[PDB]
DNA sequence: TCCCCTTGGCGGTTAAAACGCGGGGGACAGCGCGTACGTGCGTTTAAGCGGTGCTAGAGCTTGCTACGACCAATTGAGCGGCCTCGGCACCGGGATTCTCCA
DNA sequence: TGGAGAATCCCGGTGCCGAGGCCGCTCAATTGGTCGTAGCAAGCTCTAGCACCGCTTAAACGCACGTACGCGCTGTCCCCCGCGTTTTAACCGCCAAGGGGA
């Protein structure tokens, strides 16, 4: 499935010049895809737990910001 | 590493601009101290990344500017 | 029996100081909640709302919108060195970046 | 003969640009499996949300975001105008994170 | 019944901005503001009853968890302005 | 009155704690840097540690004082 | 038994991703110099440890009343639902700006 | 400096859709009373924090001197951009299922 390959080179250089980058190594695009997949990881196994400690099968969009809050990078805009 | 009494004094120099006449524990100024060696020395260790980066062997004041602003200081 | 006069009304306050009593209690943060702090605390987030809001209401006038928009406060919040302080590791939806290129990537003269 | 503008005048153009604009840069539908299919490591039927998959992508891209403006520093640290993988490798170990 | 703050952040709005309005997912970002520094100052404030062996979440608790947990002069005006506040509270009734 | 004793964090005591972090050289402009950073952490911590010695209208900061200060610095 | 809502499929169509290719300019290796920093030695300066004296103030006990928890009665502030118009975006094409080669 | 052409700004028109305001209700904040208690105030102890003195030596520092490492300068090439062409799959709509919960 390796649905990491569909955050394609377009997406990962727009990040980029978001980011202020001028001239991206053709060598960061694996290494990206690899932090993203890292990081999207440890969101959804806590956010998972939350999930399933409150007895649910869907997980909510609360769950995730208990989980980014409990991984220190507060997301405003989602809830309170 | 930092000798005990010139650390006490800078203590209670900075201190004095919060509160006049503050007494400090033995205990306090030892947990200050043991925790100002734990931040420089765990910081230059982050300058030295640094420094290792961009193929030098000596750290620079730009080493500790980029060394704090990604840690998240600046 | 005289008619109620709220709580926020008599501290002057636009914020629920009645609310403020409840969640604090409800929160668990202590056994007990003296009658003063909801007053207290209820006047620190009017003040700190008033402060975010007068720095994106101006962010929104800058760019002739009338509407404050996410925009407006990330805006608000990165320009102000207090806020960015408060709020240095708060992410906002659709809040963007400060638009900011590092000056030796600028084209060469 | 057609015109052609010099390398790094559209970079800059695309920076002024995506650092003006707020809109989401991932596609869509490629984030969606992406977390769903992380999530199946982690329990098999699980449901998200619109809002717990749109709350993900903003929290994401804004770490990626982020990271690249910290790796764009080290690039400029190693008198760089390119972005190499040794840098994203820096600043996550300054970071605490590699 | 799902509670917000939106009611009060708008009129704090009308006091600093009389024609200027929100969009409600900025004001959804504002009720995050709210409930996120709230949560900030009370839990400190708690803390700060824990370490000093009190039941009571005080006035004078609220007073330090905001000069332990604002920056600079957002310190001393919120110190001020709840000061008045519970000097208001106290001497109307 | 104390004035001028972050001069007391002499070179050599930098030498040792950067060779600590694994430095081998050390510009002379890190010295004057090192104690701008040190100052500015050591500030922070001491002004929250005096906020909790305030709060239990103590007189004295305590050892407990300072642990309370540098959790708080650790979020 | 019945409603709600999240996932999957179908189709188009269309815009964004993938692919190609020339070239340029930036990465990066090689080289020279000079200066800036580590090492060594004599000097001094003050840190650290052993000892003396005092008093502030932490920390504990005791006593009582203030004040907040509790709860029953009362109501109005604030939320869920509905409605409309005006702010803002997107569209188009004319005007000004900016870049790059001459 | 010029200039053309491609890129961006502004200005006007159109739409739509979401914000701001209105109305019903409720349930959640406020009023009035009671009772426990907790923390506020007093008073005693004695602890350990601050000041000082004097000796010791080991750490600091000023300067001498070299060489190792920083940095500018030169060459190369390669490899990432930018723009044209091809392809795919992303996104929107609409329907389906069944799945869970009451």
């Amino acid at each position: 499935r390796d649905n990491i390959q569909g955050i394609t080179k377009p997406a990962i250089r727009r990040l980029a010049r978001r980011g202020g980058v001028k001239r991206i190594s053709g060598l960061i695009y694996e290494e990206t895809r690899g932090v993203l997949k890292v990081f999207l990881e440890n969101v959804i196994r806590d956010a998972v737990t939350y999930t399933e400690h409150a007895k649910r099968k869907t997980v909510t969009a609360m769950d995730v910001v208990y989980a980014l809050k409990r991984q220190g990078r507060t997301l405003y805009g989602f809830g309170g | 590493l930092i000798r005990k009494l010139p650390f006490q004094r800078l203590v209670r120099e900075i201190a004095q601009d919060f509160k006049t006449d503050l007494r400090f524990q033995s205990s306090a100024v030892m947990a200050l101290q043991e925790a100002c060696e734990a931040y420089l020395v765990g910081l230059f260790e982050d300058t030295n990344l640094c420094a290792i980066h961009a193929k030098r062997v000596t750290i620079m004041p730009k080493d500790i500017q980029l060394a704090r602003r990604i840690r998240g200081e600046r | 029996r005289a008619k109620a006069k709220s709580r926020s009304s008599r501290a002057g306050l636009q914020f629920p100081v009645g609310r403020v009593h409840r969640l604090l209690r409800k929160g668990n943060y202590a056994e007990r909640v003296g009658a003063g702090a909801p007053v207290y605390l209820a006047a620190v987030l009017e003040y700190l709302t008033a402060e975010i809001l007068e720095l994106a209401g101006n962010a929104a006038r800058d760019n002739k919108k009338t509407r404050i928009i996410p925009r407006h406060l990330q805006l608000a919040i990165r320009n102000d060195e207090e806020l960015n302080k408060l709020l240095g590791r708060v992410t906002i939806a659709q809040g963007g970046v400060l638009p900011n290129i590092q000056a030796v990537l600028l084209p060469k003269k | 003969k057609p015109h052609r503008y010099r390398p790094g005048t559209v970079a800059l153009r695309e920076i002024r640009r995506y650092q003006k604009s707020t809109e989401l840069l991932i596609r869509k539908l490629p984030f969606q499996r992406l977390v769903r299919e992380i999530a199946q490591d982690f329990k098999t039927d699980l449901r998200f949300q619109s809002s717990a998959v749109m709350a993900l992508q903003e929290a994401c891209e804004a770490y990626l975001v982020g990271l690249f403006e910290d790796t764009n520093l080290c690039a400029i640290h190693a008198k760089r105008v390119t972005i190499m993988p040794k840098d994203i490798q820096l600043a996550r170990r300054i970071r605490g994170e590699r | 019944r799902k509670e917000s703050y939106s009611v009060y952040v708008y009129k704090v709005l009308k006091q600093v901005h009389p024609d200027t309005g929100i969009s409600s997912k900025a004001m959804g970002i504002m009720n995050s503001f709210v409930n996120d520094i709230f949560e900030r100052i009370a839990g400190e404030a708690s803390r700060l009853a824990h370490y000093n062996k009190r039941s009571t979440i005080t006035s004078r608790e609220i007073q330090t968890a905001v000069r332990l947990l604002l920056p600079g002069e957002l310190a001393k005006h919120a110190v001020s302005e709840g000061t008045k506040a519970v000097t208001k509270y106290t001497s109307s009734k």
